[PDB]
């Protein structure tokens, strides 16, 4: 009923069933910033949710999954967000907020009359006053991990091992064009498409079509 | 009887299509394995009894009293699952307590009777408990004289002149029986007391291969006033003697 | 066969009126090691056997004081075990602090009983898989109760429970005679018990490491006696 | 004359406990003829029923010490064979085999002139369909819910008869578990 | 069964509704039938028993003094929804607004408190639909149909229970938008006519108007701006005359 | 479920309720209510054949206040059950309302209690 | 006699007919699924180590955290669904602070393990009679580690069925079967903390799939002076060098 | 187990949600379309008999607030709830910020309460779709949709009920990324006219746009004649 | 549908017949252990051992993952190429539908009814008694147990009656046999009740 003869958590396990069904997203991390991507009709997109959030001001959540699922923990984490700068005065850390919001996933493997998030996430941006990449996955199950590069839901297996052969931590992409250029490479295996950029000190930026279309068509 | 309702049998507060709730009958197997328990309304009073199986010779004689009492002037006995009756008799002494807070009289025996009896039927109400496991042999004195019940798994109890439950319980009414068509102009407590006796030592007979130990307990207005007491002493041994006579 | 329909929870009777639940938390006692119970009319004694999971390990506790003048052993769950001394210990000390008065056994036992009891008529729990003897010394004297998972508890002169129990048990039946008589005489009391527990010994033998005592009496407060405390009687 | 009665492993297991009135009610007609291939059944050892009235344990050859899986029974006079099933499939999708290299086979050989299946149904495609599909045929479900069938049993098999003293197999006497039920009440609650 | 007992099957439907339904069709027949200058809502009283007394009940009940609803499908369900809907209209809108609800709001909260049964934990849906009849001074007169579902839709006529169908087509035919009050009741009775097996007089049928404001059953005078109740359920006798010159 | 319980079977019925009626009979016993001019009588059958019964408390019939009474129909501890419930009813009526409950007024009350 | 389905392990309240929780059990197996961490007491100090198991290249294998201090002179080591360490660890770290400001004093190494067990009993009723606080038990246990004044150096297994044995050397996850075997051939009372530290790495190496280096494996110990110090890669590095050079013999 | 509403099944899907799903594809077709300078509300009526009150109900479409308005698809009565608690949460932004409610921000917490039912509670999810139509100052005129996923999206047109993916086709068709609201009604009738299983007592109509007297934003709920009137001047008399 | 296909399965003095959960009987080192391997396949594999003069054969258990057709066609193929050179055949096992610790031969069913044996030695033993190959002469040793098949769970009880008389059946001496034995019943999560201080 909760628990195989093995020792899965039933619930937990079918939680994972549903990031796989989710779309693709990846993150990868440069010398001196971040970069996601996710990917995708006849609707409007300039008002839709994106994929990528805002957390706080340097901090970005990404997910796949169960869509609806991740608002709860985006909102979750952008309430925390400010708690924390309230009480610490002080930001959070990349690896708190990731401490936060899988904590909170963990939770929901834990209560009576609550289902698992069917989600799993990547966090990245940079601790404040400090300028190494930070990038981190969550899972369902609430473990978290840190990445140099990493990607989640379906046909991620196939994404993961592009990265393996194409991500060298001896050097990682020096510049935000090449970080972005693999992300779109590692996504065009399995791929419309979104990229947001991270730099230091809250340079948050969203690739609009038309440059992410550049970068397509030049790899093409 | 079919005695297995299939698929109406499963969980407590079901009626099978034959309008019966068939958790409360089982309940009322378990107590039939029970230990016979029994009850005599004489003159002035009620006297209760019980068989005490010695299930080894490593039981403390004396010890392991069955009989409880309610307030001063109430006695339960009863038959089944023993802690199923500890527990109806914990909730008996709070609603004792508490009419005895507003109104000041003890309670009256029907009245007692019927608290006991709706939190008995409320446990036949919902699948998230299961009925008491235990027939309720009881009573007392007073303002309106003795009176002495029964009440069943189901909730169902009416007022006795005499009563019996428990394994033996046949051979007991059957004696019980007879005491009423013998005794037409009434039974002293004393008199109830020995016959309480030769009744609980014949029901033992069906449970014949092991040892026994006799516990008798009253209720009267000249011999107690009013008040429940466990038979001891010389009357006992008496009663224990005479038992044995016949 | 028949009895997989009516075992899924202890708020079900069988056709012939069985609570399976609280037939199978009987069953949860005989995973445990044995541990004996007897007394005389001046002390009481438990004897409890600890396991160890291996060579590495230390051996679990048996034995539970509840207060200056009761105690208890366990044999099944052990956390069962814990609630219900715990439990104890709080009826004990309420006794105490409200009325100046050391708990009577017996109603220690009574306590006990109605809280396992509720475990075994309401759905959502279980009944207490463990089995618990329990010793004392109060105004009426020395005192062994035997707790079931039923709720049951029963006083005795001797007893035993927890795997291969039936020789020990029989050995104090055998010996019932002798041993209530030991007035006086603290360890011959314990030797009766040693001798007890030994009845229940399968190639495997009584040590500094597994042997675990516990006394209470007259002018004798409830201590325990583990590890080089217990050479003396082996 | 000769047929087969067929009982399936359905709801509540009443056709298997019909089979089980049956054959221990005519305890003096009936033989153990043989085994048949449990190969797609979880397969089964045990002990060598008999009935309750201690009548003749039906294992005529008294050097035979094990019962199993899949047997078929024999009865002299009435020219009937009757299969007791200790196990279900060891999977749903050997539902096909076991009918075509098992039952099959067996009503060519002997020469069974009419099969009678015996299966029950519960409140919430249905196996005769996979089986019919794999060919004088009688019956099919009956309405059940389990457990203690004891009962259900006899009134199903009392039911088909039209168209005695009933026995039961010595094993039922152990449904509620080996252990004493009077020696459990008497630690439990005296 | 702190979840909903009312849940989608594969196929989306959802069973608690359209067994909730299969009830309700399976009522005795009622109607409504809406005029240029009223509305008329009607049912058979069908007695179990000629030993009781059917005029005791009400199928159908003033919910205000402008609006009145019947029924078809289980009587104590509606019985129920009726105490709820008298309170809600104090308790929702007159103790606020010092005014009656208007029909369609009235109609709404009625249907709130039937959605509401079909989801929320332990419970089943009602299995009733109700006809409602009402007037109110911006939207003139209405009559609505509530199903167990909390679905509601207005009609200019039309009937619910075991003879709908029928009295549906019936009431297709003679229906048109220049009924007066007068017409429609008599339409109604020939409507029941055919719905009605056994007797058919002023007794086993029942019938209200939303009509005209009855000063006469204000119960006081004094306040001339006083609107007397639209609302009038038609006698025995009131029924029988028009009956008999059909 | 719709065998155990109070949800629609697809015929729209509700078996337990059914089946609840079925109880009803199982006292095997009858009873008749009658009015008069000025009274109303009740009347039930009495079987009390085992002779160790005090036959003074065998009863289904109960004062449930000064001016109304009830028969019931069925095992002693539904009827006693609801017996009680209605008796507390029109005691808490008399003290809010200020009157005495009316009898059709607390069947109403029952009714809706049970539906 | 006829073969049907049990329910014997469905709920976490349901005994099995022969006494056994199996709900319970199989949280119990559930540190299986977990990577290997080792623990071993000398009287010189308690080490723990961990095989860390990435599970890619890309995984920055210094944030995988399997070993966490609970106070200066208690440290823990996790193995099985680790995630659901996150209350443990919390409750523990309360626990120890809690006492000390409560009673000027360090808890005692037992003390603190008792707590996480009462803990990991509120799927159902607490050892004082709590009402639960979870809806299943935890499927990870813990090996602790400390000192204290009056039983000195302790090591204990914390399982998730709130039950607890002290050791002198346990292995735990998976590979655990044949590291407890070890253990239980090579410990003895007068192993140095630097013997302890090579035993565990020599075991690790054993059991590890993958070959041993200072990124898939991590050490740490308690002394009663330093207290509880997590190693770093440079310091392990070198430790599992001169294991290397030890097994010349 | 997939009457129980809050558990995954084993291949991660969750049950109840698909099967509201299903419910509200046989539900009566809901289109939405946005033009540069408006947006297109229209509702085919599920249920029809010549005796029902055409006139005077609307029960498909629904003023939220003076600038946004629903289409509806499913149980009526699940979507009376919800509108419900919309048009108060509206009102409490409006209180709370003297402003009037943002589109999207009113979308996502109807959104969210759809969400919580799939993840807590053990109750049935509400069996509706929804598409907003509404304009707000930041985002201009702007068409969602949510369902009891409690999932949300921006669209330039959609639809939702029965025959969703021929509406689709017909709409991916005949539409310009800049067209006229005018055209925008007149697609939207021909699209529900290809789809129907079509008279004005079948049609709920509403529209939001510039009042053109002046430059303020407008939400006409069309009567039964106007919806006969606009029926045969793009020639489905 | 039709029919499914069914694993094909390819393939001394004393043979003994078992399943991975009575492997702390056989102590790798103190008797030796050596191997040789045993494939099937259908549209897993499992090692066979010696030590050195005994063959044993071990079948890997999975309620789970391992459905029992497989078992079946492997005690199929066992026990008839074992058949035709009639060695004296050990079968060890448990049942979760027997009270006691059984003892039986191919003449002396200790079984009393209810009792009886699945799964995989129940297919051993169905090939020793009936089918083709029958007649060969064994002895089988059973203990009861709890939990699905690859979970089972023993008493401390049953694990030291299985340890005498299996140790004893293959004449080694109760004392160096014994304690390695035991060491590896404490390792096994058949014994996890005792191991995780749950019940003492």
């Amino acid at each position: 009923s909760i628990f195989s003869p093995d020792g899965h958590i039933f619930q937990v396990e079918y939680a994972l069933e549903a990031v796989k069904r989710g779309t693709c997203a990846v993150g990868v991390k440069g010398k001196n910033c971040v970069v996601l991507g996710c990917e995708r009709k006849l609707q409007d997109t300039r008002i839709t949710p994106s994929k990528v959030s805002k957390i706080d001001s340097h901090v970005v959540l990404s997910f796949s999954g169960l869509n609806a699922d991740s608002r709860i923990l985006i909102e979750k984490a952008r309430v925390e967000a400010q708690s924390h700068r309230l009480t610490l005065e002080d930001p959070v850390t990349v690896e708190y907020l990731t401490r936060y919001v899988a904590g909170v996933q963990q939770r929901y493997t834990q209560s009576g009359g609550v289902r698992p998030f069917g989600v799993s996430t990547l966090i990245a941006g940079f601790d404040p006053r400090d300028d190494e990449p930070k990038l981190y996955q969550t899972e369902p199950s609430g473990i978290y991990s840190s990445w140099s590069a990493q990607t989640i839901g379906r046909n991620s297996k196939t994404v993961r091992e592009f990265l393996e052969k194409n991500y060298d931590r001896k050097e990682p992409p020096a510049t935000v064009e090449e970080c972005v250029k693999l992300t779109v490479r590692s996504l065009l295996e399995v791929v419309n498409i979104e990229i947001t950029v991270v730099k230091p000190d809250s340079d948050i930026v969203a690739l609009s079509s038309e440059e992410i279309n550049q970068y397509v068509t030049q790899i093409e | 009887m079919t005695s297995i309702g299939t698929g109406y049998d499963l969980s407590n507060s079901v009626f099978s299509p034959d309008g019966r709730n068939f958790q409360v009958e089982y309940a009322v197997k378990a107590v039939e394995n029970g230990t016979t328990s029994i009850g005599i309304k004489c003159n002035d009073g009620v006297v209760f009894a019980v068989e005490k199986l010695i299930t080894s010779k490593l039981l403390v004689p004396q010890k392991n009293v069955k009989i409880q009492v309610v307030d001063r002037h109430i006695g339960c006995v009863y038959s089944g699952l023993i802690p199923d009756g500890r527990h109806l008799v914990n909730r008996g002494r709070e609603e004792a307590a508490s009419f005895k807070k507003l109104y000041k009289t003890p309670i009256p025996i029907p009245a007692f009777a019927d608290r006991l009896g709706q939190y008995v039927q409320a446990h036949t109400l919902y699948n998230s408990v299961r009925p008491f496991g235990v027939s309720t042999i009881f009573g007392g004195v007073d303002k309106n004289g003795a009176h002495l019940y029964m009440l069943e798994p189901s909730g169902s109890y009416w007022g006795y002149k005499g009563a019996a439950t428990g394994k033996g319980r046949q051979s007991a009414k059957a004696e019980l029986e007879k005491l009423v068509d013998h005794h037409p102009e009434g039974l002293s407590a004393r008199e109830a007391v020995k016959q309480a006796a030769k009744i609980i030592y014949l029901a033992h007979e069906d449970n014949k291969e092991k040892d026994f130990e006799l516990e008798i307990s009253w209720c009267s207005l000249s011999e107690t006033n009013g008040l429940h007491k466990f038979v001891k002493g010389d009357l006992l041994q008496e009663a224990i003697d005479f038992a044995q006579k016949e | 066969m028949f009895r997989n329909n009516y075992d899924g929870d202890t708020v079900t009777f069988s056709p012939t009126g069985r609570l399976f639940q609280v037939e199978y938390a009987l069953e949860a006692i005989k995973q445990g090691s044995v541990t004996v119970g007897l007394r005389s009319n001046t002390h009481a004694v438990l004897v409890a056997l600890k396991r160890n999971a291996d060579e590495l390990s230390s051996y679990q506790k048996k034995i539970i004081k509840c207060d200056e003048h009761m105690g208890l052993s366990l044999a099944g769950l052990a956390p069962d075990a814990r609630v219900l001394s715990n439990y104890l210990r709080q009826q004990c000390n309420y006794s105490s602090l409200v009325f100046n008065r050391k708990l009577a056994v017996e109603r220690a036992g009574h306590l006990l009983c109605d809280k396992a009891q509720k475990n075994t008529q309401s759905y959502g729990g279980r009944p207490y898989g463990v089995g618990l003897l329990i010793i004392g010394y109060d105004k009426s004297g020395a005192h062994l109760l035997e707790f079931q998972p039923s709720g049951n508890v029963t006083e005795l002169y001797g007893t035993a429970i927890g795997a291969r129990s039936q020789g020990a048990k029989t050995y104090l039946e055998r010996t019932l005679d002798t041993f209530i008589k030991i007035d006086g005489n603290p360890d011959e009391l314990i030797k009766a018990g040693v001798e007890a527990i030994s009845q229940s010994l399968r190639d495997e033998s009584l040590t500094v490491d597994n042997l675990s005592i516990a006394i209470v009496g007259k002018d004798t407060p409830f201590t325990i006696y583990d590890g080089e405390a217990v050479a003396k009687y082996i | 004359m000769s047929c087969l009665v067929l009982p399936l492993v359905s709801v509540g297991n009443i056709p298997q406990l019909s089979i089980d009135w049956l054959l221990n009610s005519q305890a003096n007609e009936w033989e153990y003829l043989e085994a048949l291939d449990s190969k797609y059944l979880v397969e089964f050892v045990g002990p060598l029923d008999r009935p309750e009235d201690g009548s003749d344990s039906l294992y005529k050859d008294a050097d035979m010490k094990y019962s199993s899986a899949l047997e078929v029974f024999y009865n002299k006079k009435r020219g009937l064979f009757a299969i007791q099933q200790r196990t279900p499939l060891v999977s749903v999708n050997y539902l096909n085999n076991f009918i075509v290299e098992i039952i099959l086979p067996f009503l060519s050989k002997y020469n069974i002139s009419e099969i009678c299946i015996w299966d029950s149904l519960y409140a919430m495609v249905d196996q005769p369909i996979f089986k019919i599909l794999f060919q004088s045929i009688k019956y099919c479900s009956c309405l059940a819910n389990e457990g203690d069938n004891s009962l259900d049993s006899q009134q199903f098999l009392q039911w088909i008869i039209s168209q005695v003293k009933f026995v039961r197999p010595i094993s039922w006497q152990g449904a509620y578990g080996m252990a004493d039920a009077r020696d459990k009440f008497v630690d439990l609650y005296n | 069964y702190s979840f909903s007992l009312t849940t989608f099957s594969p196929s989306g439907k959802l069973g608690q509704i359209d067994y909730a339904l299969t009830a309700v069709k399976q009522g005795v027949t009622s109607l409504g039938i809406k005029a240029t200058n009223g509305v008329v809502i009607a049912t058979e009283k069908k007695s179990s028993s000629p030993l009781a007394m059917s005029e005791t009940l009400s199928k159908v009940s003033l919910l205000t003094p402008d609006i009145g609803a019947v029924y078809s499908g289980m009587g104590p369900d509606y019985r129920v929804l009726v105490d709820k809907s008298r309170k809600v209209a104090h308790t929702s809108y007159k103790r606020i607004y010092g005014e009656y609800p208007p029909t369609k709001l009235l109609v709404s909260e009625v249907a709130k408190i039937m959605q509401e049964a079909t989801q929320s934990g332990g419970v089943r849906p009602f299995g009733v639909s109700l006809l409602i009849a009402g007037h109110d001074e911006f939207n003139g007169f209405s009559l609505y149909q509530v199903d167990p579902s909390g679905s509601y839709f207005p009609w200019k006529a039309t009937a619910i229970g075991k003879g709908s169908v029928a009295a549906k087509t019936f009431l297709e035919k003679r229906w048109n938008d220049e009924l007066e009050l007068e017409d429609a009741i008599h339409i109604a009775l020939l409507t029941l006519k055919e719905s009605v097996e056994g007797e058919f007089n002023g007794d086993t049928i029942e019938l209200a108007i939303i009509g005209d404001e009855n000063p006469d059953l204000l119960g006081y005078t004094g306040i001339p701006t006083d609107k007397g109740p639209r609302f009038r359920k038609l006698t025995s006798q009131e029924i029988n005359d028009r009956l008999e010159a059909l | 479920y719709d065998r155990h319980i109070t949800i629609f079977s697809p015929e729209g019925r509700l078996y337990q309720v059914e089946y609840a009626f079925k109880a009803t009979n199982q006292t095997n016993i009858n009873s008749l209510a009658v009015r008069g001019k000025d009274c109303t009588v009740v009347i039930s059958q009495k079987k009390v054949p085992d002779k160790l019964l005090d036959p003074t408390t065998v009863s289904y019939i109960f004062c449930i206040s000064r001016t109304i009474g009830m028969v019931v129909n069925g095992p002693i501890p539904d009827a006693r059950n609801a017996a009680l419930r209605a008796k507390a009813e029109a005691a808490e009526f008399r003290y809010k309302y200020g009157y005495d409950m009316p009898c059709d007024v607390l069947a109403k009350r029952m009714a809706n209690l049970s539906q | 006699m006829f073969l049907t389905r049990s329910e014997y392990d469905r709920g976490v309240s349901t005994f099995s007919p022969e006494g056994r929780l199996f709900q319970v059990e199989y949280s119990l197996e559930a540190i299986k699924l977990g990577s290997t961490a080792i623990g071993i007491a000398t009287k010189e100090g308690v080490v723990l180590g961990v095989e860390k198991r990435a599970t890619s290249p890309l995984l920055e294998s210094d944030s995988i955290e399997k070993i966490v201090e609970i106070d200066r002179h208690i440290g823990c080591a996790m193995s099985g669904l680790t995630a659901d360490a996150r209350s443990m660890i919390e409750h523990a770290r309360t626990a120890a602070v809690t006492h000390n400001l409560y009673y000027d004093e360090d808890i005692n190494v037992e003390s603190l393990t008792q707590s996480v067990c009462d803990l990991a009993l509120r799927f159902g009723e607490g050892a004082s009679g709590e009402e639960r606080l979870m809806s299943r038990p935890f499927g990870v246990a813990l090996l602790i580690a400390g000192h204290d004044a009056d039983d000195g150096y302790q090591l204990f297994h914390a399982e998730p069925s709130g039950t607890f044995y002290r050791y002198n050397a346990k292995a735990i996850g998976s590979g655990s079967e044949g590291a407890q075997a070890e253990l239980l051939n090579e410990w003895h009372s007068s192993l140095t903390l630097k013997e302890a530290e090579l035993l565990v790495l020599k075991i690790l190496k054993q059991v590890m799939e993958e070959k041993l280096d200072e990124n898939n494996a991590q050490l740490s110990c308690i002394t009663k002076q330093d207290g509880f110090k997590i190693y770093d890669n440079e310091k392990t590095a070198e430790l599992i060098k001169e294991l290397k050079e030890k097994e010349a013999a | 187990y997939d009457s129980r509403t809050t558990i995954f099944s084993p291949e991660g899907r969750l049950y109840q949600v698909e099967y509201a799903l299903e419910s509200i594809s046989h539900a009566g077709t809901a289109i939405g379309i946005m033009a540069s300078d408006g947006i297109v509300l229209a509702a085919e009526r599920k249920v029809t008999s010549t005796l029902l009150e055409q006139d005077t109900s609307t029960e498909k479409l629904y003023k939220l607030n003076d600038k946004i308005a629903v289409a509806v698809a499913g149980l009526t009565a699940d979507a009376e709830i919800l509108i419900n608690t919309a048009r108060i949460h509206a009102q409490n932004y409006l209180k709370t910020y003297n402003e009037d409610i943002p589109v999207e921000i009113l979308v996502r917490r109807l959104s969210d309460i759809k969400q919580g039912y799939t993840q807590h509670g053990g109750l049935r999810p509400f069996g509706v779709s929804f598409i907003y139509a509404g304009y707000d100052d930041r985002y201009g005129y702007q068409l969602y949709t949510s369902n009891p996923s409690g999932n949300y999206t921006g669209w330039k047109a959609i639809s939702v009920g029965a025959n969703t993916s021929a509406a689709q086709t017909l709409l991916q068709m005949d539409y310009k990324d800049d067209m006229k609201v005018d055209d925008a009604i007149e697609l939207a009738l021909k699209t529900l006219s290809k789809t129907t299983d079509l008279t004005y007592d079948r049609l709920e109509f509403a529209t939001i746009r510039k009042g053109a007297n002046d430059g303020e934003v407008y939400q006409k709920i069309f009567k039964p004649q106007e919806i006969k009137d606009i029926l045969v001047k793009t020639g489905i008399t | 549908l039709e029919v499914c296909p069914v694993p094909k399965v390819e393939f001394y003095s004393t043979a003994v017949i078992t399943t991975k959960i009575m492997n702390p009987l056989f102590p790798k080192n103190l008797l030796q252990l050596t191997s040789i391997g045993e494939i099937k396949t259908t549209l897993f594999s499992f090692p066979i051992y010696s030590f050195g003069k005994t063959l044993l054969f071990s079948m890997e258990e999975n309620f789970i993952s391992i459905s029992p057709i497989f078992g079946n066609m492997i005690s199929r193929s066992i026990i008839s190429q074992l058949a035709q050179f009639s060695p004296d055949i050990i079968v060890i096992g448990t049942s979760d539908k027997i009270a006691s610790m059984k003892v039986m031969t191919e003449n002396e069913c200790t079984l009393q009814p209810p009792e009886f044996i699945t799964g995989f030695i129940g297919s051993v033993l169905t090939q020793l008694i009936v089918g083709p190959s029958k007649g060969l002469k064994f002895k089988c040793l059973v203990a009861p147990s709890e939990g699905p098949n690859g979970f089972e769970k023993l008493s401390l009880s049953d694990m030291g009656s299985l340890v005498d008389l299996c140790g004893q059946w293959l004449g080694f001496e109760p004392s160096r046999y014994s304690e390695e034995c035991y060491r590896l019943w404490r390792c096994d999560s058949a014994a996890i009740g005792a191991q995780s201080g749950l019940y003492i």
